[PDB]
């Protein structure tokens, strides 16, 4: 969070504070080129193309 | 989370209290049908014992 600003924070069905506090079995991050405007199109569920 | 948390707790509390009145009415049933036997045992001992 440090390294890169966070324009958008959303985490579903999870807390963070939980997430530090507890290990979890394995942790994934997904690298994807983003635009920062179509917020509305990405999402866990969404109908955005 | 802990308000999703909560709202967790109160659905296994409804489901736990409706399990336990089924579970009561059952122990309610099988009392009524042993003052029936009792009522039989005690006709039985002095008929035939």
């Amino acid at each position: 969070l440090s390294l890169f600003s966070v324009n958008d924070f959303t985490c579903s069905q999870i807390s963070p504070a939980a997430i530090a506090s507890n290990c979890y079995s394995s942790l994934i991050l997904d690298y994807f080129s983003y635009p920062l405007s179509m917020k509305s199109d990405l999402s866990v569920s969404s109908a955005g193309p | 989370d802990v308000l999703e948390q909560d709202a967790q707790i109160d659905r296994l509390i409804n489901g736990r209290l409706t399990t336990l009145n089924a579970f009561v009415a059952q122990q309610l049933v099988r009392s009524e049908s042993a003052a029936l036997s009792a009522q039989l045992a005690k006709d039985k001992v002095n008929e035939c014992v």
